[PDB]
C-alpha cells in the first residue's frame, strides 16, 4: 500500500542553518490479504 | 539507516550514509636485464 503522494521530500534548508536537513518519507503498509495465497517453507537449517 | 517513526511522534535524526576511498597507489614492475653487448653484437639473432 502507498499513498497518492508516494515519496515526498522536504530539502529542509532553513531550520537549521549551516545544515541542509533533507526530509524524505514513504507512506509504506504491507499486509497478508488472502493468506490462502502465500505458502511458507522453513528448510533445516543444517 | 531508515527510522519507522509514528503518527504524532517526533523524528530522530537518521545515521547519515557514509562514503569510503581506496586508494589505488601505482607501483613500477620493472625489468633491468642487464645484457652483455657480447651477445648482442655476436649472436644474429637480434636478441635485444
Amino acid at each position: 500500500v502507498d499513498h497518492e503522494t508516494g515519496v515526498r521530500t522536504r530539502p529542509d534548508n532553513l531550520t537549521e542553518p549551516g545544515f541542509i536537513k533533507i526530509f524524505t518519507q514513504k507512506y509504506l503498509g504491507g499486509g497478508v490479504v488472502d493468506s490462502n495465497a502465500i505458502k511458507i517453507l522453513e528448510l533445516p537449517q543444517d | 539507516t531508515v527510522n519507522h517513526g509514528e503518527e504524532g511522534k517526533t523524528r530522530e535524526q537518521t545515521s547519515t550514509p557514509q562514503i569510503n576511498e581506496v586508494s589505488i597507489k601505482l607501483y613500477p614492475v620493472y625489468a633491468y636485464p642487464r645484457t652483455t653487448q657480447e651477445i648482442v653484437d655476436f649472436s644474429d639473432v637480434d636478441i635485444l
